[PDB]
């Protein structure tokens, strides 16, 4: 019976690839040949930040495009001001180890967590002097790798137990669990509408999850090694993915195929972070070769390079309005670029 | 002693 | 001194002006004369001192009285190439935010002290006391800034973990500002009290620097030797030679072998001090792995 | 324990194989058209003068 | 899409030999270091043997050194292993495992419970 | 209004003074990753220093340590181990007695030594429950030769300091398993990080000083290696 189901899986797995080969009447290599390249991007540091004691791991912009959060592996979560290069808050965490942080679109709360297995949510506009832990969301068996706000109350979490989970912060229990991944989950990417998200884990595959119903509608594969980061294309109907195989792959949700690959012979190091510009032409990919390469998402060409850091580029954000780009690194220095 | 002094 | 000898002759002149074969003992007031000898004149039968035939000269015989009667360029060329190296080194170090540790901060002060002493000697080479009692301060300061820099690498070993940045102000005042404790005392004595304890007031504090730093050199090489033994033994014994030799310029260890040589108006003192500077820049800030790394990236970045 | 998870694993891959796939031509032509329509107001593709740039 | 398709294994007389072959797909075979891991009945996973990128630095668990011979073919993108004298204790399922990174000297958690880049494995049995 | 931007600027002064206070305490504390296995007696050592994570702070000579055990998380440790690259020293504890799982411990040690992010971090090896290893060797039924035929032609090293009244057979075993770990350490580690092997047992009234001496050497070597002295 198990053997029969494996044979049916082989019959269906090849049938899935057979459907894509029928759909794949061309590749994006020769479709985008006609368009003129942007050419070089003159991208330079504008507002280099400084103040974290140990390596930063994650950062996140607000909707205002002004305040940014940062986590470092010392137990500090400083909320900066990009415009004035100043610290509005500096939040001492219970656990020193924190692998994630997220700013609410409303800006009311900021979430973070790590090896404690808790997406500890902090309220910025508390009537008291100092900020306090709003609610301890414990329950996951494994380290929390990312958590991101859907809305003021809804929070999506990734973990090292191969499971995503959405929580209700008022009651303090997880509403829906997302099971399916074989390896530990690294990153999340919410849609513009926050109706769907994709989620990469250490299995060289990506799965788009439904937030409400809680089942994987579609799966993507193509990567050779464990996934590191994902971000949606501004459309919401495609996304790129950085992995340890030192290549990024853009995946269309509709076409269900790797449309085109970001490969250079020279690059051998893994990819840590990926992000799009507001237009989505410039795929900002952060490598652990101590720099971040600006990929042409249409032409698969190195548009530009941002050599700013002496250590691994950890995290990389773009502002929602798309004025500026941030990079975090293991040197504890946030560089802002424009 | 020091060369200078 | 020449000054003292002139004073003693002037006193003898004032005595003669008061008073105003003949043998006179060679005068005691002339230091360099043979004092067991006599000078000779001839007195005429006419009571006039005998003249030199066909001259207005008075005949006299002082032969018995007179019985007893390159380096600059080496120190200047040397100190000046030292000047060259240390100046480029300090400036490159400065415009690099990546290597601004307390480790490299002391070397920046050490580099600044080498040229600033070299320049003070080079400028030398009331109006002239700016090159008599100003270089003496800038010699003692460089010799203390060698001690402090060595004391820094002994602070990181003998004091276990140590807190380098918690005690960085005290090193500056112990170095730059400490020679003021004895240079200013000496210069007060030499400018007010008396315008052999002539050079002992400055030298003995400088002699305390080198002997302590030399003691401290044994305690660093000994620690480095034991640590390398408790990690190939033969190959790491070769590493001891390189690691110890590269430390020799830093601690000024060459200055100990001539510590109790008393002289005035005479060396490798010149041949080594010429390069103590050159050496500490070609080792600590030119051939350093981190510095070579930093310039390479900085070259490629722009 | 592989029996219980076999049915669910087969079931999940069955439902995702019945998705309404579109031409990769159309899938790539739509994102390029959107990427270029909104490119004119993106200050990363096009460098922005210091006047309106807030990161002087 | 990454697959590792196993071959060989089955019933064999004790002291005999068996040529295992790992058919690798969905990555550049030459770029990754491979590994063998076996699972005994009612026991933990254990490491068997490794291969370098070029296929020079060979190592074994030490219990099976001499008795096993590991190889790779970068040209045909396939991995080999061959036994010499099978013991009753050697009865286990042999999984052909890859490594996470493409230019590393250390593979991490190849012998994990639920590792992703490991084969389904072939049950080798020794009997008469 | 311009008044607010001084108020936030003044707010940074109170923020920044608190960061400077936290800077001293951050450097004062030493981070330690405690690794091993369920049967390795990692927790047994922790009980001696009474002074899904488990941190243990113990004060020795007014030097605070932070020994971080990682127990709760899954066995897949290729991605969360990267977070412990700022740590001064990995405390790697191993079960000396269990010959089956020693080779797995060799792979885990080898997986750490050659990692890109963990290459700079020195490993303090603790051969735990040494007393239990000695007792099983004297039985003679459990032979290391079965798991490592290389053991047969291994003699005790000359630089051995056995305790009085110990059987020479145990020291061959005891110094082989160490030497097996150090074979990886020396073959792939050159200046950047060093293994510190140690014998330890349950009856030891120790491992707070012994760790302190090994961490002292790690920090000292960091200085020396800055100006090309090693």
């Amino acid at each position: 019976e198990l053997d029969q189901l494996r044979q049916e899986a082989e019959q269906l797995k090849n049938q899935i690839r057979d459907a894509r080969k029928a759909c794949a009447d061309a590749t994006l290599s020769q479709i985008t040949n006609n368009i003129d390249p942007v050419g070089r991007i003159q991208m330079r540091t504008r507002r280099t930040l400084r103040g974290h004691l140990a390596k930063i791991y994650a950062m996140h912009w607000g909707t205002d495009s002004r305040l940014l959060v940062s986590a470092s592996q010392d137990g500090k979560l400083i909320i900066w001001d990009s415009y004035t290069t100043n610290k509005v808050h500096a939040i001492p965490l219970r656990s020193s180890w924190v692998m994630t942080c997220a700013y609410a679109p409303s800006g009311n709360y900021v979430a973070c967590g790590g090896l404690d297995n808790i997406c500890s949510i902090y309220n910025l506009k508390t009537r008291e002097g100092n900020v306090r832990v709003s609610r301890e969301l414990a329950g996951h068996t494994g380290y929390l790798s990312c958590c991101r706000f859907l809305d003021d109350n809804q929070i999506v979490t990734s973990s090292g137990d191969t499971t995503c989970a959405l929580w209700d912060i008022e009651t303090g229990q997880q509403t829906t669990t997302f099971t399916g991944h074989t390896g530990d989950v690294m990153s999340l990417s919410l849609a513009p509408d926050t109706r769907l998200f994709v989620s990469g884990a250490c299995d060289a595959s990506a799965k788009l999850w439904d937030v409400r119903e809680g089942m994987c509608r579609q799966t993507f594969t193509g990567h050779e090694s464990d996934i590191n980061a994902i971000c949606f294309f501004p459309n919401g109907n495609a996304f790129a993915t950085g992995s340890d195989d030192a290549t990024c792959r853009l995946f269309d949700l509709r076409a269900d195929q790797e449309l085109m690959t970001y490969s250079h012979d020279n690059i051998i190091c893994g990819i840590t972070s990926v992000s799009f510009s507001k237009s989505g032409r410039l795929l900002l990919a952060g490598y652990d070769d101590f720099n971040c390469n600006v990929w042409d998402a249409l032409k698969a060409d190195r548009a530009g390079v941002l050599a700013g850091h002496d250590n691994r580029v950890s995290c990389l954000g773009v502002t929602d309005d798309g004025m500026a780009v941030a990079t975090g690194s293991w040197d504890s220095f946030l560089k802002i670029w424009n | 002693s020091v060369s200078e002094i | 001194t020449k000054e003292e000898q002139i004073f003693l002759l002037h006193r003898a002149q004032a005595q003669c002006e008061k008073r105003l074969v003949v043998a006179v003992p060679c005068p005691d007031y002339i230091y360099d004369f043979n004092h067991k000898g006599h000078a000779y004149r001839r007195c005429d039968r006419n009571g006039s001192w005998e003249l030199v035939p066909g001259h207005n000269r008075t005949w006299a015989n002082y032969s018995e009285c007179v019985k007893f009667l390159r380096l600059g360029m080496i120190y200047t060329v040397g100190y000046s190439v030292s000047l060259a190296s240390l100046t480029v080194a300090v400036l490159i170090l400065a415009y690099f935010r990546r290597l601004h540790c307390t480790r490299n901060y002391i070397h920046m002060h050490l580099f600044l002290s080498f040229m600033l002493r070299a320049v003070s000697i080079f400028v030398k080479d009331a109006g002239c006391r700016v090159a008599v009692t100003f270089f003496l301060y800038f010699l003692a300061t460089n010799y203390y800034w060698i001690l402090v820099e060595g004391l820094y690498l002994h602070s990181l070993i003998f004091m276990a973990f140590f807190s380098e940045k918690k005690y960085l102000w005290g090193f500056t005042v112990f170095g730059w500002g400490l020679p003021a404790v004895f240079v200013a005392v000496w210069v007060s004595v030499r400018a007010t009290l008396a315008n052999g304890n002539k050079k002992w007031i400055i030298q003995v504090p400088i002699l305390a620097s080198i002997v302590l730093n030399f003691i401290l050199f044994i305690n660093i090489v000994r620690v480095l030797a034991t640590k390398l033994r408790e990690t190939d033994t033969r190959q790491q014994y070769r590493k001891l030679l390189k690691s110890t030799l590269v430390l020799m310029p830093l601690f000024g260890v060459h200055y100990i072998v001539f510590m109790a040589t008393p002289y005035t108006e005479v060396h490798y003192e010149m041949l080594f001090n010429s390069f103590q500077g050159f050496f500490v820049a070609i080792i600590y800030c030119f051939c350093n792995g981190e510095v070579q790394a930093e310039i390479k990236k900085s070259w490629s970045r722009w | 324990a592989s029996i219980a998870q076999a049915r669910k694993l087969v079931e999940q891959l069955k439902m995702e194989a019945n998705i309404d796939r579109i031409k990769v031509s159309k899938a790539a032509a739509d994102l390029m058209a959107y990427c270029e329509a909104h490119a004119k107001e993106d200050p990363l593709l096009t460098p922005v003068p210091a006047s309106e740039n807030p990161f002087r | 899409q990454v697959q590792l398709q196993e071959s060989g294994g089955g019933l064999v007389q004790p002291g005999g030999s068996l040529r295992l072959s790992c058919a690798a797909s969905g990555f550049t075979f030459s770029n990754y270091k491979m590994n063998w891991v076996r699972q005994a009945p009612g026991k933990g996973l254990e490491w068997v043997s490794d291969i370098s990128q070029s296929g020079a630095s060979i190592s074994y668990t030490g219990s099976v050194k001499g008795r096993f011979t590991i190889s790779r073919d970068n040209a045909k993108n396939t991995l080999y292993l061959q036994m010499n004298s099978l013991k009753p204790e050697d009865t286990a399922v042999y999984y052909c495992a890859r490594c996470p990174a493409p230019f590393t000297r250390d593979c991490f958690d190849v012998t994990s419970t639920t590792y992703a880049y490991r084969g389904q494995g072939t049950q080798v049995t020794v009997s008469s | 209004q311009r008044n607010e931007e001084k108020a936030q600027r003044e707010a940074n002064k109170k923020i920044e003074k608190q960061l400077q206070k936290d800077k001293q305490v951050y450097r004062a504390t030493h981070r330690l990753l405690l690794l091993g296995a369920d049967n390795s007696g990692k927790s047994t050592i922790v009980k001696q220093m009474r002074i899904g994570i488990f941190e243990t702070k113990f004060q020795v000579d007014k030097v605070n340590f932070h020994m971080f055990d990682v127990g709760g998380q899954r066995d897949e440790r290729r991605k969360w181990i990267q977070c412990f690259n700022d740590v001064t020293a990995i405390i790697f504890v191993v079960d000396s007695s269990d010959y089956n799982r020693l080779q797995e411990a060799l792979n885990l040690f080898k997986s750490i030594w050659n990692n890109r992010w963990l290459r700079t971090i020195s490993v303090i090896l603790f051969l735990n429950k040494q007393d239990l290893l000695a007792e099983k060797v004297l039985a003679g039924k459990s032979k290391i030769e079965d798991y490592f035929p290389e053991f047969a032609r291994y003699t005790t090293p000359e630089d051995a300091t056995p305790e009085p009244g110990e059987d020479p057979r145990v020291t061959r075993a005891k110094y082989f398993i160490r030497d097996e770990f150090l074979r990886i350490s020396t073959a792939s580690g050159d200046g950047r990080h060093y293994c510190y092997p140690h014998f330890t047992c349950a009856v030891d009234t120790e491992n707070a000083r012994r760790i302190f001496n090994d961490c002292r050497d790690i920090i000292q070597r960091m200085h020396l290696r800055q100006y090309e002295l090693l």
